[PDB]
């Protein structure tokens, strides 16, 4: 998904990355052993990974 | 995929370090390396700065 | 050109290569000829602080182009970084591509 700034003013964007308590919750909520989140922009790039524990 | 800037879409991230005298640096890569060609031997002296002026 | 363009060797300002000693650095309020290839310059402000207290430096071949990468092709030019129209690249960096369809490991 994407969003282009069209309000001509700075826009604060808040998101989160979830770490399930166990592998069971990871495979039930999302049906995937390992996941990846990548948030990128003009001058901010980051790749988060679940830290199941 | 990243927003288009300056007729390019891929982006190069620039990094730097300071090698102390009598030290060795090691570059290892199997891909995506913009290798150095020129380094700088910094001689440090007080009484300088960077200013913006027209 | 800005401090990043000066220190990376922007193709569109080579007149600063000869200069090696100075009393202070003067930069335009909104420099435009900086990092031609878009991207992030790590610890840019820290580098500016480090360069704010250097009286002179010597530019030397850290890795000679002619005799350092025989297993790679060291000729990478971008349309963004073009000198006199012809595509070029930073004068202090080398773009490495596979030779003969292979990109060997380098150390």
């Amino acid at each position: 998904k994407s969003y282009a700034n069209n309000k001509e003013k700075e826009v604060l964007v808040l998101w989160g990355v979830h770490h399930p308590p166990n592998i069971g919750d990871q495979r039930a909520l999302y049906h995937k052993e390992n996941a990846y989140v990548s948030v990128v922009s003009s001058h901010y790039s980051r790749k988060f990974t679940p830290e199941i524990a | 995929k990243r927003p288009k800037v300056r007729d390019q879409e891929g982006r190069i991230n620039y990094y730097w370090t300071l090698l102390e005298p009598g030290d060795t640096i090691i570059f290892e890569a199997n891909g995506n390396l913009i290798a150095p060609r020129y380094a700088f031997a910094l001689s440090r002296g007080f009484g300088s700065g960077i200013i913006n002026s027209n | 050109c800005s401090v990043a363009g000066w220190i990376l060797g922007n193709p569109e300002c080579e007149l600063l290569i000869s200069r090696e000693s100075w009393s202070y650095i003067v930069e335009k309020p909104n420099p435009e000829n900086g990092t031609c290839y878009p991207g992030h310059f790590a610890d840019y402000e820290e580098l500016r602080e480090q360069l704010s207290s250097v009286s002179s430096f010597e530019r030397f071949e850290i890795f000679p182009k002619e005799s350092s990468w025989p297993n790679h092709t060291t000729t990478g030019v971008s349309a963004s970084c073009s000198h006199n129209g012809e595509s070029s690249f930073y004068k202090n960096l080398l773009w490495l591509t596979g030779k003969n369809g292979l990109y060997p490991n380098l150390s």
